[PDB]
């Protein structure tokens, strides 16, 4: 009907009534995956001893 | 104690971590080492060695492998006597005497002063080359004495020595390369040692 060529308008209009999806970083940062490769961290055993043995394998 | 001049070889001969060098302990892993072939600085044996340095600091000097010289062996002196250059007494910059005190100086100023003094002394100069010099270094010292100073007062002997020694070295040693060889030593039926504690 020539309407299909105008489908894009229907898209953009529709989206300007659905709520924006942006993550609210930094006031409301998004949920990064649990598996994410963030900053390396050096950990300790429960008594406080450093886990690292300095083997340089890392 | 173990007490052998060749003890380090055991560290290099052990196929496991049973024998380790206390000096090298926990210093580095193989991937952290810049490794280069080298020759020992210490005696005329001229052993092939492998210098390993991490962080720009030499950490060990393994025996290398040169069947015609040292097979795969060192002495403790060659293997561990490498820290001399980093004991904090090293001369980092040209130094000049002023007011009787030794002061750090530029290369330009230092060379200016050294040239002035050497030209003032002219042929009234002698060059003590010492025994801690590569063949190139000794050659430069000698050539420098011959031309730059127009003198023949050149002697690498920083030790007890004699004129008879220089005469003998001229007669039999100098210019006579690759005569007796380590391989020949191993097969010599009789070896005599004169003033020599191998
Ligand atoms: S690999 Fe070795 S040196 Fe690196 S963090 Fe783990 S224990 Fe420490
Ligand atoms: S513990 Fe040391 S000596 Fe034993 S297998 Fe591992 S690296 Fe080799
Ligand atoms: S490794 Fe030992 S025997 Fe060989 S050149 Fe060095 S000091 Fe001499």
């Amino acid at each position: 009907k020539f309407l299909d060529a105008l489908a894009g308008f229907a898209v953009t209009l529709g989206s300007m009534f659905k709520k924006p999806i942006t993550e609210g970083y930094p006031e409301k940062p998004g949920p990064v995956a649990p598996r994410y490769h963030g900053r390396h961290q050096l950990n300790r055993y429960p008594d406080g001893l450093e886990k690292c043995i300095g083997c340089e394998l890392c | 104690p173990f007490q052998s001049y060749f003890s380090g070889n055991t560290v290099q001969i052990c196929p496991v971590g049973a024998l380790t060098g206390t000096a090298y302990r926990f210093r580095a892993r193989p991937f952290d080492l810049v490794s280069s072939p080298s020759v020992c600085e210490h005696c005329a044996s001229g052993c092939a060695q492998r210098t390993d340095h991490r962080r720009g600091k030499v950490l060990r000097r393994l025996a290398g492998d040169e069947p015609e010289v040292n097979e795969e062996w060192n002495c403790d002196k060659g293997r561990w006597a490498f820290t001399y250059a980093t004991v904090g007494d090293r001369i980092t910059t040209p130094m000049l005497r002023d007011g009787g005190v030794l002061r750090p100086a530029s290369w330009s100023e230092a060379l200016t002063v050294a040239a002035a003094g050497l030209l003032t002394a002219a042929g009234s100069t002698g060059v003590l080359v010492g025994g801690r010099c590569t063949v190139e270094d000794a050659y430069a010292y000698a050539k420098f004495a011959r031309m730059v100073l127009n003198t023949n007062d050149v002697d690498f002997r920083a030790r007890p020595h004699s004129a008879e020694e220089a005469e003998f070295l001229a007669a039999h040693v100098a210019g006579q390369t690759m005569g007796l060889r380590y391989a020949e030593l191993e097969n010599a039926p009789t070896v005599l040692l004169a003033g020599f504690e191998p």
